[PDB]
């Protein structure tokens, strides 16, 4: 499979970083209380709220305190896209300015949704290759261009036929 | 000179050297590996916990040997403890150890 | 035992070197911390188990933690004195290190000259200094509480912040 | 007359009055160099701080101290006599969404969702309201 | 090269280092269990990874040596005061006649983790609480030793083995209550636990020193403050609970039931009993537990000399 800019203990690596993840959560907005630890120590950043102009700086610079490898999980429309709020006020997605691995739509997304998006995260974690040491060997990431979630899921959701009629419970 | 005092030093020695070892050994495999990209209130109570920790220090001294001490030495101590407490309890009163004013 | 000794003895004297010739407070305090450490080492080599128990619980547990405490209340950050460092220019040191070379040199040659019999090492235990303290020395105990009292009433008249 | 008449929704530093009819309701280009500009002041907003752009007083008496704090996120600048509260101005507009001009640019039917998102512990307490008013625009009586 | 004196001498170097191990282990697995309670050795693993290939970055503001030197002693300060305790007989690492006092020696030298790390850390909140937080732990500190002193005046000497062995036939937890809850109060005082946890969230012109430590250093913070409650309570087995004696069980089985109840214990300290307020700490601590250690340490002496024929 591709990937975008001895082998063993590579996945060694990638396992214990995929099974460890220390998220922080930032509020923004009705996203994170939905869904309900230092930026130094978090290494996933959850950004679930819609990204005013008077606190992306806020989200920048917390983003800018996390140590690499740090990985960026964006819930909601808002967080996404900038959602039903183009408005002068709004940031139209916040990949505008930091770059996002997992996107999760809804508005609200449920939090089972944002297990989901972990477990997303986990398989990215877990298929790339990343320089053991600063000292020795390439010093890139390798990010796999990996398989989308809506072609994936293509077959079953096509297949889909009847649904339950809405005037029940 | 027996053989089980010098195996508790060299197990002692062995202890401290490994246990520093780990711990620098570990940071240093920390740090080589994974890549890259006022009040003086505080000196009242430090001052107060060095006195009375030399003063417990005399009290260290002594409750190892009460018995060979006698009573004499309980009544040597219990003039250095009235002492100890008499000095406690006006710092207490005269407001050097209340924090809240 | 005495392998244990001299080594402490050298970190002690290098460290304490470090120490004076040092312009960092919280370094200078470090590096003292470390010859306390050494010379009670240098106690427990010779048996003098007690002494180097408070040297280490006391001196470099107690004292020294009121040093670094002060330090950092103060906050010396280059106070016209890191920018300066007179210590180092030859005009200033040069002459109290030969006046202390020179006293070194006679209290060493009163020290040589003297009978020895050597350090037997033999573990001089706590409650030996225990039974001493409160035996023949009793005013002594009493008394070292007084004058840790008046330090306890002159620094805090001195110090408090009102 | 008012003592401190300055913006309270967007940034100081904002051209023009958003709510205005000839100013654009849509979300303009995005750039990374007002970013860091915004990023920037910040950063050396305690440095710079001036307590006249604020509305407080007496700023360092010289004992009271200023600080920031960090239900949503917004902050709160605290002048101190140690930790007694004088004086306290709370920042807000970190969480403001253009919701009136939303209004003005949604047809009645279509601005309902925005309703739900003003108040997002409410829901239908925050939709109630609005279709109220609506409906009395429309001179609908409910059954 | 086959002798016996080479024979012994390795075989307690042995059961030292087995000691160590186990000790590092038990505060690790204690790690994980207040993590959940409030595979899992595989989590455990996957989280050491993330430490040790996360980059450690030290601020440019920040001198190098104390900030690397503040979580070294925050885990060997405790990690070396273990080193007394016996855990069973003719497994014990070094039988200092000193020992309690040795313990006393490394929680002196760990009140300066706090203090090193709040210095590096180029803050001045952080410096603040940390100042707040050494405060403290020296005015618990204060009387920690002398809550021991009762049991040393009890068993007449500071060695480990004379105290267990002085606990044959009465535990000193119950003549000497008074010294085991003061005891207790310190060393849950001194390796900065619950309620005494962070004294600087009374304040907000103060932040916490474990801020700006981040990945391993964070990590050296952590499992040094489990290994120093491993072995507070290791240390209140041997000196309240007879160490290593009891009637039926094998001795090293006796000695880790009583160490894991402790732990248990301060477990549920932790996620019960709520936080005061600071100077309310500072005011009980220097009113109530000083005093108490004194008028403790006096009755012993009393009880002692009277029942002396
Ligand atoms: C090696 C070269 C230098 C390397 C860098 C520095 C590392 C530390 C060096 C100093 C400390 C270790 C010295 C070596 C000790 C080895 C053990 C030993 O010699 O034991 C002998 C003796 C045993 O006791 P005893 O019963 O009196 O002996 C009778 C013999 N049947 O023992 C005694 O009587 C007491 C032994 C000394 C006291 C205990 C240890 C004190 C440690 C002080 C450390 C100070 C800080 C050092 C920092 C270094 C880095 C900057
Ligand atoms: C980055 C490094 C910084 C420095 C780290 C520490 C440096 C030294 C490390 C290596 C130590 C080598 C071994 C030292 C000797 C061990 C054995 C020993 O101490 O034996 C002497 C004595 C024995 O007593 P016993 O057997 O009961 O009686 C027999 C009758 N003589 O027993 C005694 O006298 C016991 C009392 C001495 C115990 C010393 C313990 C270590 C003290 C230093 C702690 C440093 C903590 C970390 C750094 C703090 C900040 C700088
Ligand atoms: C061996 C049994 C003795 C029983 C009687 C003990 C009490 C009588 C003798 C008391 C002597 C006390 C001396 C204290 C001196 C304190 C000096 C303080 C100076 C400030
Ligand atoms: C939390 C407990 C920490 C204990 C640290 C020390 C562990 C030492 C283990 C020694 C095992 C052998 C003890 C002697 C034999 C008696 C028991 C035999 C069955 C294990
Ligand atoms: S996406 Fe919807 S639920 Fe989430 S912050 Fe935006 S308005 Fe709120």
């Amino acid at each position: 499979m591709d990937y975008t800019l001895m082998g063993k203990l590579n996945d060694m690596v990638n396992w214990g970083r995929k099974n460890s993840i220390w998220p922080y959560n930032f509020g923004l907005s009705c996203c994170y209380v939905e869904m309900v630890a230092s930026p130094r120590q978090a290494d996933l950043m959850v950004v679930a709220g819609t990204c005013f102009t008077k606190m992306a700086p806020v989200i920048q610079r917390l983003y800018d305190q996390m140590l690499e490898p740090k990985w960026v999980i964006s819930m909601g429309a808002c967080a996404n896209s900038g959602g039903m709020y183009d408005i002068y006020s709004v940031v139209q997605g916040v990949d505008k300015f930091i770059p996002v691995d997992v996107y999760i739509p809804g508005c609200p997304p449920r939090p089972e949704a944002y297990m989901q998006a972990l477990m997303l995260l986990q398989e990215s974690i877990g298929k790339e290759r990343r320089p053991l040491s600063w000292v020795v060997g390439d010093q890139g990431v390798y990010r796999a261009n990996m398989q989308s979630e809506r072609e994936r899921k293509r077959g079953e959701r096509i297949a889909v036929t009847n649904l339950r009629t809405p005037d029940e419970i | 000179t027996s053989t089980e005092v010098i195996a508790h030093h060299w197990a002692f020695a062995i202890f401290l050297i490994v246990a520093i070892g780990l711990c620098c050994l570990m940071l240093v495999g920390g740090w080589f590996l994974g890549g890259r990209a006022l009040s003086a209130k505080f000196y009242l109570v430090a001052m107060f916990f060095v006195i009375f920790d030399v003063e417990a220090l005399y009290l260290f001294a002594w409750s190892t040997s009460i018995r060979e001490s006698g009573w004499v030495g309980f009544v040597e101590a219990a003039i250095f403890i009235f002492v100890l407490l008499a000095g406690l309890v006006y710092l207490v009163r005269i407001g050097a150890l209340d924090w809240t004013p | 035992m005495e392998f244990a000794f001299y080594i402490c003895g050298l970190i002690a004297i290098l460290a304490t070197l470090r120490v004076i010739t040092h312009t960092n407070p919280v370094h200078a305090l470090l590096y003292l911390i470390i010859s306390l450490l050494a010379i009670s080492g240098v106690f427990f080599s010779l048996g003098a188990y007690f002494a180097g128990a408070l040297e280490i619980i006391v001196y470099a547990g107690a004292i020294m933690v009121l040093f670094v405490f002060v330090v950092m209340m103060l906050n010396l950050g280059g106070s016209e004195i890191e920018q300066e460092r007179q210590w180092l220019k030859p005009q200033v040191w040069i002459g109290p290190a030969i006046l202390s070379a020179i006293m070194l040199v006679v209290i060493v040659y009163a020290i040589l000259g003297v009978n020895d019999q050597g350090i037997d090492g033999t573990p001089i235990s706590a409650k030996a200094v225990g039974i001493t303290l409160f035996g023949p020395y009793v005013l002594a105990v009493e008394l070292a509480s007084m004058l840790l009292l008046a330090g306890l009433v002159v620094a805090f008249h001195v110090g408090r912040e009102e | 007359g008012h003592p401190n008449l300055r913006r309270i929704m967007m940034p100081q530093t904002w051209k023009g009055h958003p709510l205005r009819k000839d100013y654009p309701a849509r979300a303009t280009e995005f750039s990374p160099f007002e970013l860091t500009k915004a990023k920037q002041d910040l950063e050396m907003e305690a440095l710079t701080f001036k307590p006249e752009e604020w509305g407080m007083k007496r700023g360092t008496n010289e004992d009271f101290m200023f600080l920031n704090l960090g239900h949503g996120a917004f902050r709160i600048v605290l002048q101190l006599d140690g930790e007694e509260i004088v004086d306290c101005v709370p920042d807000i507009g970190y969480h403001h969404r253009g919701a009136e001009k939303m209004g003005e640019r949604q047809s009645w039917h279509s601005y309902i969702p925005y309703t739900d998102r003003i108040e997002y512990l409410g829901g239908c307490v925050n939709e109630m309201p609005y279709v109220l008013a609506v409906e009395k625009l429309a001179g609908i009586t409910v059954p | 090269w086959i002798s016996p004196e080479l024979i012994e001498i390795l075989l307690t170097i042995l059961k030292a280092v087995v000691i160590l191990l186990v000790v590092v282990t038990c505060g690790a697995f204690m790690s994980f269990g207040e993590r959940r309670l409030l595979g899992g050795s595989l989590q455990l693993v996957a989280d050491m990874i993330k430490m040790f290939f996360k980059e450690d970055w030290i601020p440019k503001f920040s001198d190098r040596v104390i900030f690397t030197l503040a979580p070294m002693i925050a885990f060997t300060s405790l990690l070396l005061a273990f080193a007394i305790v016996p855990v069973s007989p003719g497994w014990v690492v070094a039988d200092l006649n000193i020992g309690i006092l040795f313990f006393l020696m490394m929680a002196g030298l760990a009140v300066y983790a706090v203090l090193f790390a709040g210095w590096s850390s180029n803050n001045k909140y952080s410096l603040l609480g940390a100042m707040r937080a050494s405060a403290q732990t020296l005015s618990y500190e204060v009387f920690l030793g002398l809550s021991l002193m009762g049991v040393v005046a009890q068993a007449g000497s500071f060695n480990m083995t004379d105290i267990v062995n002085s606990q044959a036939h009465v535990w000193n937890v119950i003549p000497q209550f008074f010294g085991f809850i003061t005891f207790a109060i310190a060393g849950v005082a001194v390796c900065h636990r619950h309620p005494f946890d962070q004294p600087e969230a009374e304040q907000e012109l103060a932040d916490g020193y474990h801020i700006e430590y981040s990945g391993m250093k964070f990590g050296l913070f952590f499992v040094g403050e489990y290994i120093g409650i491993v072995t507070i309570s290791a240390l209140m087995v041997t000196l309240f609970f007879g160490g290593w004696q009891g009637p039926l069980l094998p001795p090293f089985i006796w000695f880790a039931l009583k160490t894991a109840f402790f732990m248990m214990m301060f477990i549920l300290i932790r996620a019960s009993l709520p936080r005061p307020r600071y100077d309310q700490v500072m005011s009980f601590g220097w009113k109530i537990c000083l005093p108490l250690t004194l008028i403790n340490l006096l009755v012993t002496a009393a009880v002692i000399l009277w029942q002396a024929q």
